[PDB]
Order: structure tokens, then C-alpha cells, then sequence
């Protein structure tokens, strides 16, 4: 925008003379006509007093009084200050662009109104590094009880752990002579060009590819192996069919992932497999458009081989079915036998639980699905079919604020507990 | 479908006069509680060793000289107590009566800790505590609440430690006590913070704070109201009605119905409903039709007979899904109330689904997305007012699915859960993760379950906590 | 220590004294055991027109004498002698005109296009327990209805292998309880019995299946082919198993039953109060007064079936016996007034066995004392088969009579192994379980159907 | 035996003379069975005759629908009626007409009356006559655990259980003195807990035995919570192995981790369970078998493996492997600044039967005797 261009100058040259002077500037957000942020002491040290700035930028325009020796300004009620709510005392800073001249009188008093008529007088007032005596002692400590460091207006973006699924358009549906789908897996292993996407409950035999082609005709009545649509089965209110489709889609992501994931009926756990005894390994994936790698096997040498692990749960919305991540790990003795007492691995996952490495191991595990299900020449057709389920990233949740980082990890003592540690 | 996205303000708070804020301790430092009568005094019991007493007598004078901050760098976090004097944020005098104390023997002590087994030294110790009780309130100091003051070796006695196969001390003695009219306050007599609530760390500085909470534990469990939820609408007033399960360890370990109601001040109504059905195996537990008719109608008749207004919008709110017995029920039961507006929210604790900012600080509190028709809400993560995040771990979010039968929007109902993890009986931290139902549900399930069904249940909440 | 002992093949007494150890031997000499002249089984068909001609054919061969399978063991597959002058159950086996309902092509079809399994089951048990209650209620008046439906409708009702879905033949049992004519569930190609166990998707002993459905048809026309000899003339034994079966709706609470036998194989089902269970759900006990209530209403349940009062009575259980459970049982038998009273625990899963040099297992009958416990062998070699019967090893039963028993653990194990004669399936005797056990698992698949507070009756033979 | 001699000196004398003419005969004071034989074939007819040498006491063939003849002998040189003319080998050809008729219904094949002898599954388990106890902070097991790895010298073979301690070595002298109260601990008789009628203490004491032989042998065999499975472990990917045991007084090996190609590995398994009987604590062994991969990692499907173990439930199969485990459970507690083992375990004498199941003559008439033997596919 326009407005936001000449407000970024305005900070730019009132950050210039803040630091000359010897103090120091940050941003808050953003205004009309102009931005704000705070400004903090220094004596080589922050010093904990912070100071509030409203800097108003236009790049032509006489105010309103004769400019030879004052000027007059007046205040919107809107424009007036969003620190309304915070303790902290403000000044306002009005800078002309094609003067290139500012001039600074204290506006701490913001409580909506008609107080917006404002006598400037250009000697007595200007903001010079010279008013530095009278900035700084207009100034209440960080460390009094009642200031509120506002949320920054900035505005900023985020990621959601669901994966559109974008299911085939038929399901095959077709009566079985088993009863469960384990009570069917015995005759199944007999025939051969044995898969195990499918789902077999009460009777009914339900899967997206044919079952009259790959070799799981003994597990269904072919009489009555018909071809519906899918939203008939997954679309619909019966809990029966939900558990049937979760179900169904479970098996499918086992398939397409088997290249590099094991499931465990244990908390339904999908995790990295190992490829060698007691022999780390590690995943080379793509965040955004950067190239990026992850331990997903670690072992450790009095042994423990730790495994990069989720659960994949799905969720359905507005007649549309998500994939949702949720990282955990899975521990094994050698690579595949689990933990004979996991229960004393199990502090070391929290120090692993903060928000930038959830937020990498989500975006990994993304990456994996959303290549299993892709249409491509790099798959292995060689003795193995091929995927039939797609998945399809979100967009970035937006929010209307932003998280004050920069300002905490200065200000907030307890800053770099926020940062995840590996053992 | 990309879904939408809003930040919810802080939820203001009312303090004396007028006054509103949104930190509990900050209100109560610049207003005073809510409606403060000229000569409030809390007569505060105590039990336990004459070296508790005496530590705990000195707490109390500590506390009303003032305690200044233990770190200056996050004061609205760590804050200074201005003391019990002129700037009494209670304006309420904290004394211990003359007589009000029972002391436990160096022996008695000795004759608890030398049981082998637990479950023995257990119930030994409530049956020791209760009778204690029992002679306070049945006796001349008439106390407005009891501070148990246990000795370290008797706690760590009683106490699991960490880093239904046995009894807890805490729920036992609750049960055990929940006919005296009197509140029941647990501290450790080092820190003076509750005890026996949750599991102890093998192997035992704030002090502000931990005074903070101590006095406004009894402040709301001497009966008074620090502030009251700010509505929207001043005149148009709502209360919020939890429903939960809590299931028995003998006989045929039959789950039973809990309501757990609360206004607007904080205040809350405990009532035990009929025995439960399960869907499969005995678990998944769900209500019949008519029984959730009882139960809501047995506590809107408990909120008449107290709160002496009339509530405008009922919101009910469940842990487990609203079944289409349980809803026919509720809405049968609210039609013949009359009251005018009523919602239907399940809320969803154990959601995987969550969002993820670029940093190292979580998301903030109040953030709020609109996946269609549910709600996902962070009531925990980063705090501005607080000038960081209280935690360490990352903030799992709340997922809010209102009922079909809901009259109010999913936003204005998502700003509502928000508010109700302002109600805290535990601390003077407002970023609580439950919201007040669903936090008195996990308790008073804890404690009902040691007291025989078909006993008739106090329904004031001070007693639960 | 440990010493052991082997039993004999226990005696079974038929017609005019005649004793004998093979249900069938014996019944080829000697003939049941009270034999009345021209006694005859009124002989009930509903099936298709095709399975009804089936099996007025097989009625026909199995009249002329069926001949031996194997004949190297004909001890274990005899010949039929047929219905004439070595017909071994000397009674009549007939269907007389207008005993036939036939289940038309129709109906046939509709109940396979159901998709829903659920919905299938309960629309099929409609159909036939209104054909069943037709049939009773008419004049044909027949003693055992025998149910031949077609293959086809029975592979759809039936799940195969190599409570989360209904069971035909339980809900069947169940709608059809208050009907006072037993019925016979068959294969209409091999004439077996048909639903009890899931099919074999590839199904692909003709006289000794004729054996097993008379028997079948006899016993559920209310007679009977023989009698447990006694240890004593004089003597009367009653054996009384105790179960339990879990709902599946509601609280998902567990009910209790009473399975009460005779010396001469006529159970006696009742319904007892709520269990109690130990922790979750799990584990179902009876209180003291629960437990003195069932017995007490077992007692006067046996006494009125019955002329002689039981000088002694067993109560078998697959759990342990409750220190509430045993007070409860010995104060109902001390205020019966009945002589002697044991208590036994029969455990089903213990480890416990004993191997033999060689492949073929130990006797049958095979009993091994341990301080208290017996370790019994109801199933293993059999002398009269010439083999063991079954393919995997038997394992064996640990029987734990309770303090308050009167019996040593040797006469108590001789009656437990005798138990296991008592069989309404087939004409072999060599069965794992004994009468009371088996009863206990039967009824809990079908009383789970039946809401509970509603009125059971006590015949065993409908629950067959 | 002083008579056992004395009869079969006529058993030799008059079976010389019945196999001169083709016919068979098998023992069964000696009882003897003729079976008659086509000459060409050399195949039994199944035409069968009892025979009883001697050289209200009346035959146990009582029962059998057999023809019974006594034969009468002196050291010096019909009777199928059973109440309360010579063997010159002419005789022989009158002898066979009264045949049995072979398999007519009502042969009754009695069992042999020399009796033989048992293995039990049993062990005999000889406890340390003292065992340590205590309190501790911790609720149970796994809420110890945690604290009990940040110290040295780590075991695994105790039990907590609502906050109770036992164990058979001294909690002070390992990093079990972190998990336990330290001024509570005091060893005591071993029956106290061991020996009662308490049914916590009889949990807490099938726990302690549980996890001490798991610590025993964790050389051979690796634990598996599911089942509570003990099963032989491996070395290396898809590599069978050996184990060499002692059977009666001979050496053998078994093929305790089995590989089959086109995969999957067979382990030898054992329900490790516990069974105190009369104020003697033992072990039953349950043989079974557990299924993997490659080894290490489990199976992803039981179930088409589970119809192949019914295929292996036979009794010398099954015998053989109790025989196995017994000596590697034995042997484990065998043999001045280290540990030692702390249960030692004791076969128990052989289970002598009163009757024996004939198993050679049921080998030859049997159809069946075949399948009673564990073919491994």
C-alpha cells in the first residue's frame, strides 16, 4: 500500500535518530498514514524502560496553522492510541516527507475524544537527537506493576496439521463369506498378488481398487462385487460407514508409505522404519522450496534406537475428509524390538515438544504423504500397485496479530526455554 | 475449504465499583473484590503440628506486611503482594481466631507413618483429620474456612510421587468431610501451595505469588466474590452447566451423572444425576432421555434456589458427545424452564488438531480458527499481558463442536469457553486450560466416587475444592 | 508325591440293566433305557421343496442301515443297524402329513438381497420363528422340528472362517425360547448339525451323522437313550453348573445362570440376579444372598422335574468360588437339608500337563493328584476308539474343590470325567468339558437376547 | 521281577511256534494277541485271537468281545467263557478259525497293564529363604522407573505395588536405594509373602519370579509384555540357531529360530507361568512359539502363521520341548565380589501310570498312527 510505504520511511528516519541519540527502536504494527513501536533505554545495556511512538508520515501537505514559527494537528479518535489498554506513556512524532523535519510533543493522554486539536510550536518542540534529556525522562519502567506489552498488529501466518484427501471417485463394495478382516487374512495370504487395503466389517467388504483383479476374490463374494459412489460410503451419517472409511483410509496410507513407514497396532502408531541393526538413517525432504534433511532414526550406544513418529488420524469437514498429523517418537531396543521399559524415555519427548520442531516434523511428515499419493514415473509399479489416494496441502492460517518475538527475546527472561533442546 | 481465522481479546473482568481489568491481580490491587462490606474478616481455621501453626501464623503477618516481587523482569507475571493494610487488595482482614487451632501430636504423626500398608494409613489419617474437623466446626471458634497445615513427613506419607489401585488422601478426606459446612484449604508448610492435589516430585523461590493464590483459595472459600465475567449485555445474563461421568471401583463399577453449574461471580452447584448407561463394554458413558431431563432440571432448581435471578441463556456444556437421548432431554428440560436462549457445546480436551506459527513462542491466547462448524480454540500459549508464554510445553487447543440445537453463533460460544478459563479456585493465573465445568468435573468426580450412591450430596462447589 | 491314577472308561446304563461305555454299543444291545412299545418321534420339516425331499431320503436310507465308513475303526464309525429289528433307539422316526411348512423361492432370494448382515439375520429369524410358532400351534403337533434350510441361505446367515455382529442360531434359540417343541438345525447335504460353529468357506461319517441327528432328535423329544450308572443305587446326584453371560446394551452388566443335570442328562436353565464384578467390568461374582437365591431357586427347580430328593448335589464353577459365593451356596444346602454337598472349581486354562514317551497322548482318564488339585484328562486316548480322536494334544483340567466339599478329589474327579458323557451334540464320548460347562456356554449366547426380568423357561431341551 | 520271568519262558515257547505258521504275536502272567497273515503279502489280515500263556482272578479281556483261549506250559514237558487237544502246530490251522472276525464292532483293544512312566511341565523352585521389603514413594513399577535409570548399577528384577517394595536382593546396595524409602528396608522370611493367603502378596510374589527368571536368562531368551511370551532370541537378520541341551543323559540341538524363503522366523516360545501347589512354589512351562519378520522386527499378520502351529501341537513335539526348557531353566541357576543367581530350580521325579497306551499295536492297527506325529512344513 501506499500508506504503508511512507509509513516504513517515517519509522526508518525516526529509528535512525533514536539510535544516534542512544536509545533503541522496535515496531508494533501498523497504522493509517503511519506506524508504530516502542523505544526502549540504553546506558552497553537495554535497561528496561520502554517509551511508546506514534510516528505519522505525509509526503506533502502544509498543517494547518502558519508553518513560519507553529503548526496544529489534530487526532482521530481511531488513529489515537491502540495501547489504550497498556500503562506505558506514548509521544507522537510528526514527520513531513518532503521537509524531512519532525517535531515531537507527548500524547499520553489517548482516551477517545475531541482532544485531537494540538498546539505545535516549531522552536520549542522538534525531534532532534538534542531532546534526548526530555524523551527519556518521560519514562515508566518495564518493571512496574500494570504494563501491558500489547500484541503486535503486525499480522502473521501459520500452518494447520490437515491434509486434504482427495478420495477416488468409486468404491468397490461387495458382500464377504468372513466375518472381520482377520478372520479373512488367513485364506488371503494362500492366493497370491495379496494386498491389505481393504476393510472387511459385518460382513461387507469395502476398498477403492477392484477386488475381482488383485487377488482378493476369496475374500468376497464376486456375485455381488459392484462399483458405487464413494460419497454414498464416506459421505453419509452412519457411524458404521465413518469407522469403515477411517478404517479403509488407514490401510491405504500404510501402502503408500510402506517404502518408509512400519505401523504399530500399539496407539496405531505410524513410525520411520529402520534399515540397519542398531544404524542411524535420515530423510531428505522439502520445506516450502528449500532442501532439508531429518534424523528420523537415531541410535544411541545401555542401547535405545529412537524412530520419528506420528499418529495420522483423520478428521472430516463440510463433507470433505483432512488427514491430521499429530508427532510423537517410538522407541526400540535394536532397530524393531520395542523398549522392554519405555517408560523412562518418555521426559525426554517434552523437551522435545516446542513449536518450531513440531511444526518441522509436521511439515516433513506432510512431505511423505503427499509424494505417496502423487502420480509419477519414480514409483516402484515393479510387483506393486499403485497409489490411489492424494493428498493436498492447506493454505497458511492468517492472523489479524502477531506474536511479539522479537521484543521477548529480549525482554522475557525465559526466552530460550522456549527453544527445544535434544537430550 | 480454507478456513477463517480471529484473536479474541483478553476477557475483561469487574472489580469494586466498576472497575474492570483483565489479570485477577491487578483488579483486585486497583479496585478491591467485587461488592466488599465495611469490617470483612475471614476467620481461617488451622490443624496441624504447633510448628505449622506457628509457620503458618507467620505466613499470614509476612503476607500483610507485603511481599515484594521474586522477579522483577515479568512483574505482571511475578508480582509483588501490596500486603493485607491500606492497599488490601481483599479488603478483607485474614486472622486466626484465638481457639480456632488443633494441633496434631509429634506421635500421631509417628503412628500414621508407621503403617506398612497404604491404604491402611490412609484412611487411618482421614479418620484422625475429620474428627479434627469435626471439633472446629462443631465448636465456638466458628471459622469461615480451615487451612490444614500437615507436616512434611505426614505428606510425603500420604502423597504418590511422580518425576483407582490405591487411595488418595486429598478425595478420601474431601468425601469423608463433605457434610461440614466449613472449606478445607491443604497447603505444604514450606511454600504454603496446595498439596495432595496432584502427585508430589520425589525430592522437595516464589512467594508472592504463592501467597496470592493461598488468599484467594480463601477468599472464594470463605464464600466471598473477588470479580465477576463482564457480559456483553449488562441486563442479559448467562450460566453455564457442565455434564460428566465418574465411575465407581466396586460392585459392578457403574458410572454415574455429575452436573456442574456456574454463574457468572464463580460460584458453582454441584449435583449427582442417575446412574449412567455405557455403549459398549462399559465404557463410553451416555444418559437416557429422561434422566438428562432430571439432571438439568434438578440443577436449574438449584439455580433458583441460590443465585435469585433469572438466567437468560443456558449454555450446557459435555466432555463426550451430546447423544440424541441426552439432547432430547436437555431441550425437553429447558423448554419447560422457560429460559430463553440455550446452547449445546462438546468440548473436545484431546484434539490432534492444531496450528503452528514460525518461532519459537506458541500461538496466542485467544486464538481462535473456524474450521466449518468447529471451533478450534487456544486457551493456552503465549500471553501479552504476561509478557510470555507460562508453559514449557506447546499448548494443545480446545476443539469446540456446537450442537445443531445451539442458538448462539460458534464465535460468540468459542469467546464464552474463553471466558470460563478465567474461573480459577486453584491459582491467580488466568491462563487456565479448562473451563470452569470441565475443570469441576475432573474434581468432584474424584470425590463423589467415595461417597456412596444415593447419599444426598452437598451442591455448594466450595466444598469440592 | 504326585501319585496318579487311571480312571475307567466310565459305565453307562441302558435298556433292562444292560451297562455299557459307548453311547451307540450300548444302545445296540440293550436299547434305551426305559423303552415303551410303540413309541414314536413325530418328526417336523421346514426347508425348501428340495431339502424336504432330502431329507424324507435320508430318513429312508438311514431306516435301511447306513453302512460303516472306516471299517478298520468301527468302534469309532459304526454301522446304522436302521429302524426295524436292530434299530438301536426301538422308537419311530416320522413325519407324518401336513408336519411340513416350505420356505418359498421368494422369501429365499429376499433374505439373501439383504446387504445388511443385521438386517438380514433379524428379518430371516422373523420369518421362520413365525413359521416355527405356525407349526406348534397346529394340529400336526410334532415333538422336534428339524430346520433343513438351503445351502445358500445358509452361507449368508452363517460367517465362515479358514459380539459386534448378530448369530443366527442364537437369536433363533432365543425368539423360539417360549416354544415348547425343540428344533434340529441341519446341513442339508451332510445332515449335521448346522450354525453352531462358523462354516468353512471350502465345505467340500454319512452313518455316523445319522447316529448324532437321532440322538439329537431323541433326546429333544424328551427321552432317554441312557443314564449315568451310580456309584450307588440308592444314591442320588445332582450336578449343578454356575455361569455367567455379559449384556451387550445398556449397562453392559453381567447375569448369572444355573445349568442343573441329572444322573440320566436333563438340564434345568435358570436366571440368577446381577453379578458383581471385581474391577472394570470384568470378573463376575455373586453376593452371598444372590448366590443362596439362584441355588435355592435351582433346588426347588430340580425337586419339582423330579420324584427323588439328591442325597448329595456338586456345584461346578469356571471361576474360583468366592468366599461371598461359597457361604451363600453351603447356607442354601444346609437350609435344603440335602445330605452331602461338594464345591468344585473347574479351570479350563491351566498350563499344567503331563507328556508320555511316544506320539500317541495319555489315557483318558488319566488323573494326577497335586496336594489338593487334580490335574483330569477328559480327553486323550481312547482304548475303545483305538486312537485319539482329536489331531492337537488335549490339555488337560485342574479341578479345585473348595474346603466346605464332603467328597474326596478322587470320587469328584470320577464324576467330573463321567460328566463328560453327557453330550447332546453327538454319539462320541469323549468330550473336554462336562455337562454343566457346556450347558453354561450355550445359554449365555442365547439368554443374551432375552431382556432380563422377562420369563425363561427351564427346559434345556429348547436351548439345544 | 520274580514272576515276570516265569511267564515269559512260555510266551517264547509257544510264540516260537505260532510265527512258524505266520502268525503274530504281541504282549499285552503274560497276555498275547494272533493276528493271522497272507503268505505272499506278508500283510496282517486283521484276523485277530487272544492268547494268555501260563506255566474270580479271571482275564481284564472281561470287557473285549474277543474270543479268549489259555494256553497251558510246564518247565518240564478254548476258554471264551469266563465264569467266576495240543499246540503241535496242527493245532494251529484249528486255532485260526476262531478268529475275532477282525474289526467287528465291539473290539474292545485294552490298554497294556505294565504301566509306564510321565514328564510333568512342572519345576520345582527353590527361593531365597529371606526377601527384602520397604516402602516407597512411588505408586507402582512404572512410576519408579524414571527415577531408578538416572543411577548406576540398574535391575529390573522387583516389584512395587501401591507403594510396597520386595525384592530377593538388597535394594540398598543398587539404584533401587533412589526408588525406595531407605529407612524401611528390613529382610525377612521369605514365606511371610510368599507362603500367605493374601491374594496381593500371591500377585506381588508371581511378579518377583516373573521378573527374576527374566533377569536370569536374558542370555537365551528376550521377555515380551504381550502374553507375557518368553521366546528364544536371535543373532543377526533372518539367521537361524541352535540351542544344545541335555535330554535323559544324551546331547542334542533344536532349531530354536526357524526361516522359510519364497518372509517370516520361527521363534521357540514358552508361557513362563506359576503354581504353588502345598507350601512349594513351582514353574509350569507352556510351550508355544512367536513369529517375526526378519529376527527382530514382529510380524505385521499371526494369523496365517497361527494354522501352522496347531499343525506342530503333538506330544513328542510338545514333550521334546519341555524336555529343552527345563534344562535351560535348571541350568540357569548354577554357580567373591559379584552377584550370583538367585533361584535354583528342580526337576520333579517321573509320574509313573498304572496303564500304558499301547502304542505299538496302535501304530499298526491305527489308520491314524501317522498324523500323531508332528510333520514340520
Amino acid at each position: 500500500t501506499d500508506s504503508q510505504v511512507l509509513g516504513e520511511l517515517g519509522e526508518t528516519a525516526i529509528k535512525k535518530i533514536v539510535l544516534e541519540t542512544g536509545f533503541l527502536y522496535e515496531q508494533r504494527g501498523r497504522l493509517e498514514a503511519g506506524t508504530d513501536g516502542i523505544i526502549e533505554l540504553r546506558d552497553g545495556a537495554p535497561l528496561g524502560k520502554l517509551l511508546g511512538v506514534q510516528v505519522k508520515s505525509t509526503e506533502s501537505g502544509q498543517y494547518v496553522r502558519e508553518n513560519d514559527n507553529s503548526f496544529e494537528y489534530l487526532l482521530k479518535p481511531d488513529d489515537l492510541k491502540y495501547w489504550r489498554t497498556s500503562n506505558i506513556p506514548v509521544i507522537i512524532v510528526l514527520w513531513r516527507k518532503s521537509d524531512e523535519t519532525a517535531y515531537w510533543k507527548d500524547v499520553s493522554d489517548c482516551v477517545r475524544g475531541e482532544e485531537r486539536r494540538l498546539k505545535f510550536d516549531k522552536g520549542t518542540d522538534v525531534f532532534d537527537p538534542r531532546s534526548a534529556d526530555r524523551i527519556g525522562a518521560l519514562t515508566i519502567d518495564r518493571r512496574t506493576p500494570g504494563v501491558f506489552l500489547p500484541p503486535l498488529n503486525k499480522g502473521e501466518d501459520a500452518i494447520i496439521n490437515l491434509l486434504r484427501i482427495r478420495l477416488p471417485d468409486e468404491i468397490f463394495i461387495s458382500t464377504s463369506p468372513f466375518g472381520s478382516g482377520r478372520d479373512a487374512v488367513p485364506e488371503l495370504v494362500k492366493h497370491g498378488n495379496v494386498r491389505f487395503d481393504w476393510v472387511i466389517r459385518k460382513r461387507r467388504f469395502v476398498s477403492f481398487f477392484d477386488p475381482r483383479e488383485y487377488g482378493t476374490r476369496a475374500i468376497v463374494d464376486l456375485d455381488q462385487v459392484e462399483a458405487v459412489d464413494t460419497k454414498l460410503i464416506a459421505f453419509n451419517d452412519e457411524q458404521d460407514d465413518l469407522n469403515d472409511t477411517m478404517d479403509l483410509l488407514r490401510r491405504t496410507v500404510e501402502r503408500q508409505t510402506a517404502t518408509q513407514l512400519s505401523f504399530l497396532r500399539k496407539d496405531r502408531l505410524f513410525h520411520f522404519k529402520a534399515v540397519g541393526v542398531g544404524k542411524s538413517r535420515s530423510y531428505r525432504y522439502m520445506s516450502n522450496v528449500n532442501e532439508t534433511s531429518a534424523k528420523v532414526v537415531s541410535a544411541y550406544s545401555w542401547g535405545y534406537v529412537r524412530h520419528h513418529a506420528a499418529r495420522l488420524r483423520f478428521e472430516r469437514l463440510a463433507d470433505e475428509w483432512f488427514l491430521v498429523i499429530d508427532p510423537d517418537f517410538h522407541f526400540t531396543t535394536d532397530g524393531f524390538q520395542p523398549h522392554r521399559y519405555p517408560e523412562a524415555l518418555l521426559a525426554g519427548k517434552k523437551r522435545l515438544e516446542r513449536n518450531a520442531a513440531v511444526r518441522g516434523q509436521v511439515t516433513m511428515w506432510q512431505h511423505l504423504l503427499v509424494e505417496s499419493g502423487k502420480h509419477e514415473v519414480g514409483l516402484f509399479d515393479a510387483d506393486k500397485p499403485a497409489p490411489l489416494l492424494q493428498f493436498e496441502r492447506l493454505p497458511v492460517i492468517q492472523l489479524s496479530q502477531a506474536v511479539p518475538e522479537s521484543s521477548w527475546n529480549r525482554t522475557d527472561p525465559r526466552a530460550k526455554e522456549m527453544e527445544a533442546q535434544d537430550l | 475449504m480454507t478456513f477463517k481465522a480471529h484473536v479474541f481479546d483478553e476477557p475483561m473482568l469487574e472489580f469494586g465499583d466498576g472497575g474492570q481489568h483483565c489479570d485477577p491481580r491487578q483488579g483486585l490491587r486497583e479496585h478491591g473484590p467485587l461488592q466488599p462490606r465495611s469490617g470483612d474478616v475471614i476467620r481461617v481455621g488451622v490443624i496441624g503440628t504447633d510448628d505449622t501453626v506457628a509457620g503458618f501464623t507467620e505466613f499470614l503477618a509476612e503476607t500483610g506486611r507485603g511481599i515484594e516481587s521474586g522477579n522483577k523482569q515479568l512483574i505482571n507475571l511475578n508480582p509483588d503482594f501490596p500486603g493485607l493494610g491500606n492497599q488490601n487488595p481483599f479488603r478483607c482482614k485474614f486472622e486466626v481466631p484465638d481457639g480456632a487451632t488443633v494441633t496434631i501430636s509429634r506421635r500421631q504423626v509417628n503412628d500414621i507413618t508407621g503403617i506398612g500398608r497404604h491404604d491402611e494409613a490412609v484412611r487411618h489419617a482421614v479418620e484422625l483429620i475429620s474428627s479434627q474437623l469435626s471439633a472446629l466446626v462443631e465448636g465456638s471458634a466458628k471459622p469461615d474456612v480451615i487451612v490444614l497445615a500437615l507436616p512434611i513427613p505426614l505428606i510425603e506419607k500420604l502423597v504418590n510421587a511422580k518425576s483407582g489401585d490405591m487411595l488418595n488422601f486429598r478425595d478420601l478426606l474431601k468425601a469423608k468431610t463433605l457434610h461440614l459446612p466449613v472449606p478445607t484449604q491443604i497447603v505444604w508448610p514450606d511454600t504454603w501451595d496446595d498439596a495432595a492435589k496432584i502427585p508430589r516430585k520425589i525430592k522437595r523461590q516464589v512467594k508472592a505469588t504463592r501467597a496470592w493464590n493461598l488468599l484467594n483459595a480463601l477468599f472464594y472459600k470463605a464464600g466471598k466474590v473477588p470479580w465477576r465475567l463482564l457480559p456483553d449485555q449488562a441486563e442479559y445474563r448467562t450460566s453455564f452447566l457442565g455434564i460428566g461421568f465418574y465411575r465407581d471401583l466396586d460392585g459392578q463399577q457403574l458410572w454415574t451423572s455429575t452436573a456442574q453449574m456456574f454463574d457468572e461471580r464463580g460460584r458453582g452447584l454441584i449435583l449427582r444425576g442417575a446412574r449412567a448407561q455405557t455403549e459398549t463394554r462399559g465404557r463410553h458413558p451416555y444418559l437416557t432421555a429422561k434422566d438428562a431431563e432430571d439432571l438439568v432440571v434438578q440443577s436449574i432448581a438449584a439455580y433458583k434456589a441460590h443465585h435469585r435471578h433469572v438466567p437468560a441463556r443456558l449454555v450446557v456444556l459435555k466432555t463426550s458427545r451430546f447423544r440424541s437421548e441426552e439432547a432430547e432431554g436437555i431441550d425437553a428440560a429447558l423448554g419447560k424452564s422457560g429460559i430463553e436462549m440455550s446452547d449445546l457445546v462438546w468440548v473436545q480436551e484431546s484434539s490432534p488438531i492444531a496450528i503452528f506459527r514460525d518461532g519459537n513462542y506458541p500461538v496466542l491466547r485467544g486464538t481462535f480458527v473456524d474450521l466449518d462448524g468447529k471451533g478450534l480454540l487456544y486457551t493456552r500459549g503465549s500471553v501479552p499481558f504476561y509478557g510470555t508464554f507460562p508453559g514449557l510445553r506447546v499448548p494443545r487447543p480446545l476443539l469446540l463442536v456446537p450442537h445443531e440445537n445451539s442458538d448462539s453463533t460458534i464465535l460468540t460460544l468459542a469467546k464464552d469457553v474463553l471466558a470460563l478459563t478465567k474461573v480459577n479456585w486453584n491459582t491467580t493465573q488466568f491462563d487456565q486450560k479448562l473451563p470452569a465445568p470441565i475443570k469441576a468435573a475432573r474434581e468432584v468426580g474424584r470425590i463423589l466416587k467415595h461417597v456412596e450412591f444415593g447419599t444426598a450430596v452437598s451442591s455448594d462447589f466450595r466444598r469440592y475444592t
